[PDB]
């Protein structure tokens, strides 16, 4: 039951002429905000996206981000020119925080260049990753001597974000704790080994994410059950499949059992054919 | 009031310590606090700077006790000398959403006279005009600021000259036509006062932000006496 | 430094013929974040395809979800075609009902 706030930024520079900067905000697994290069403001995707913040508070934040995007693009382009860095440039920012039961909180600010970690904001100052291009330190000593940037980032991460997240959790409590019942169906695919079959148990439309899926014969669990990756549905639910390798003819008697918090204490048991 | 110095006057013996109180009001999360010293010559001298995110500032005999919660920043002079007799001003630099531009005004308290117990003067007649000349070597030719100090009141910025737009930017409430500038970023720059009244009497400073360290440098004040 | 995208096609609801459904196309593990994604019915482009705002995981690799309305039949085939800089020729993945 953890709901950290992830604020993501994708900034692409193709050439001196062409640049995009877009952003997202996730609370847990749900996207609460969207930020487009075309838009002058950050769009709220949920009724509770603003949390308990007033309009004045949200306008203050809106101003900062608007100024931030302009300067960031200007700073990077000039900094690249000074170092003779070759376009294209791909920059990513991951920042936010997490609220803990004891009124305590932890935050993070991470920047990546061309897919690799370069620097991050720890405490009151910026610090490089152990493997980073030597020129990263040039950017850092500049960023550290910037009082406005240094203090505003702290104010956002430590001062604002924890209060913001607390507001989101209270205002959006009904939707965050929602229960969505899974739906299962069975399928079979020819195995790599001749004279065999692979059974596929599909589970889709469920939330929250934790789920239990196992192939079973009677009350005995099949150990050969192979769980797959969680694949997102676009309706904000999860999709998952489980596979079992069995010899042809051994299919009968097998069932797929599914345990989930939304099922009211009763497992979904799906028999073959 | 944005900056409050409650003590109007303080007298202290030589070789002892004095503490000057200053209270400020700001809604910003990042700011500077400055302490200035006005000599009897009306020369405005920078003493010490207190950052909002920094620890208590200590320079020479000057020390700052910074309480961020109470928004209380108090200067303390350690061993008072005879040359320490002056009017001390508490000042607050605020930022904008763009950070701390060199267009930033400095907000003054009304000041506190400290008495330790053991420049050009111009006179004009009502209806005439006057030219205040600015002598400043360094640091920043980018924006030249003009401040006015009248006794009983806190020093106010009248305007500043933008050398990037080559224009004058007047503070809110000041009627155009009263003040204007003529010259380049070089010391030839002067401020013209038109249609002088008796309330125009005071000390006029030219000021710029320093390049190396961030502080407001004030030039030698010009004393303007106006008679009816 | 360019990562090859991984494509996965799956349906929102149980795939029974004649009944309306939603087809998801999930692209992951690619970089740079510039990608072309088309969903194909019988080899032809589907006009209306909704897409999520592009995001990335903790490893900084980008991912995006494409989805559209479809009604599965016996004859009709559905595929997801992806053009990316890390690949010479666009990779196409066909929807398999039994997978
Ligand atoms: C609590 C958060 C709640 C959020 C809820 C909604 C979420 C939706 C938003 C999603 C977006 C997610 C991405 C954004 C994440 C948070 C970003 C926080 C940004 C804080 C910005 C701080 C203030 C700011 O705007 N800084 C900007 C403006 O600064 C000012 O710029 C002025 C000129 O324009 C002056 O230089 C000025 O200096 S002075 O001397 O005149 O005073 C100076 O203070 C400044 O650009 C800050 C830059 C920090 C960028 C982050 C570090 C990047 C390092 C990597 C780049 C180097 C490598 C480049 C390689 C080619
Ligand atoms: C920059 O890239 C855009 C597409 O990213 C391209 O259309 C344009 O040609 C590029 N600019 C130049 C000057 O090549
Ligand atoms: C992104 O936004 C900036 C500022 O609004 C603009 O100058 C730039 O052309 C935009 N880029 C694209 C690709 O629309
Ligand atoms: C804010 O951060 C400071 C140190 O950076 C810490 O002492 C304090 O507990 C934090 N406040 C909150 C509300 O997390």
């Amino acid at each position: 039951r953890l709901f950290p706030l992830r604020c993501l930024q994708i900034s692409s520079f193709a050439n001196s002429s062409w640049t995009r900067t877009d952003g997202l905000a996730w609370l847990g697994e749900l996207q609460t905000h969207s930020w487009s290069n075309d838009s002058d403001t950050v769009r709220s995707l949920k009724p509770w996206s603003q949390g308990t913040f007033s309009d004045q508070q949200w306008e203050t934040l809106q101003h900062i981000f608007r100024v931030y995007r302009s300067s960031f693009t200007r700073d990077v382009k000039e900094f690249a020119k000074m170092l003779r860095l070759s376009y294209p440039l791909e920059l990513q920012v991951s920042a936010g925080c997490e609220v803990h039961p004891g009124n305590a909180s932890n935050n993070f600010f991470h920047v990546a260049f061309q897919g690799k970690d370069i620097l991050s904001f720890q405490g009151t100052s910026w610090e490089p990753t152990q493997e980073a291009p030597l020129w990263v330190n040039l950017a850092i000593q500049v960023l550290n001597q910037d009082k406005w940037t240094r203090e505003t980032v702290q104010w956002l991460l430590n001062g604002t974000c924890p209060q913001f997240v607390s507001g989101l959790l209270e205002s959006g409590k009904s939707e965050l704790k929602k229960q969505e019942k899974p739906v299962a169906w069975l399928s079979s695919v020819p195995s790599s080994a001749h004279g065999h079959r692979q059974l596929v148990c599909h589970v889709s439309g469920f939330y929250p994410k934790p789920v239990w899926v196992m192939w079973m014969r009677g009350d005995q669990e099949q150990q050969g059950t192979h769980r797959g990756d969680f694949l997102p549905n676009a309706d904000e639910t999860w999709y998952l499949q489980a596979t079992l390798d069995v010899e042809a003819g051994e299919e009968a008697g097998l069932a797929c059992r599914v345990k989930h918090s939304s099922l009211g204490g009763q497992d979904i048991i799906l028999y073959w054919s | 009031q944005k900056v409050t110095q409650a003590q109007s006057s303080v007298s202290m013996p030589v070789r002892k310590a004095v503490t000057l109180n200053c209270l400020y009001e700001t809604s910003w999360w990042s700011y500077y606090i400055f302490w200035y010293k006005q000599l009897p010559s009306k020369e405005m001298i920078f003493l010490i700077r207190q950052g909002s995110d920094e620890q208590n500032a200590k320079s020479g005999r000057y020390s700052v006790n910074f309480k961020k919660a109470a928004k209380s920043v108090a200067l303390t002079i350690s061993a008072l000398q005879l040359e320490d007799s002056a009017k001390y001003f508490c000042a607050l630099g605020e930022p904008s959403y763009w950070g701390f531009p060199r267009t930033t005004r400095v907000i003054f308290g009304k000041g506190t006279r400290v008495t330790v117990e053991p420049t050009k003067s111009v006179i004009r007649q009502t209806g005439s005009s006057a030219e205040i000349t600015c002598d400043l070597a360094e640091g920043s030719t980018g924006y030249i600021h003009w401040y006015l100090h009248q006794e009983g009141k806190a020093p106010q910025r009248l305007l500043y000259y933008d050398s990037y737009t080559s224009s004058v930017v007047l503070e809110s409430g000041i009627s155009p036509g009263k003040y204007d500038t003529y010259g380049s970023t070089r010391k030839n720059l002067r401020m013209i006062l038109r249609n002088l009244i008796e309330n125009d009497s005071g000390v006029y400073y030219c000021a710029t932000w320093d390049e190396k360290y961030y502080k407001k440098l004030f030039g030698s004040g010009t004393k303007l006496i106006i008679t009816d | 430094i360019q990562k090859t995208p991984q494509i996965q096609v799956y349906s929102r609801h149980p795939p029974e013929n004649g009944k309306p459904n939603i087809l998801n196309c999930y692209v992951t593990q690619f970089h740079p974040p510039h990608i072309e994604i088309q969903m194909l019915k019988n080899g032809k482009k589907i006009p209306k395809v909704e897409m999520s705002d592009m995001s990335f995981s903790k490893d900084w690799s980008f991912y995006i979800l494409a989805h559209t309305e479809f009604t599965p039949t016996e004859t009709d085939t559905y595929a997801c075609r992806v053009k990316h800089a890390s690949m010479a020729e666009p990779k196409t993945v066909y929807w398999d009902r039994d997978m």
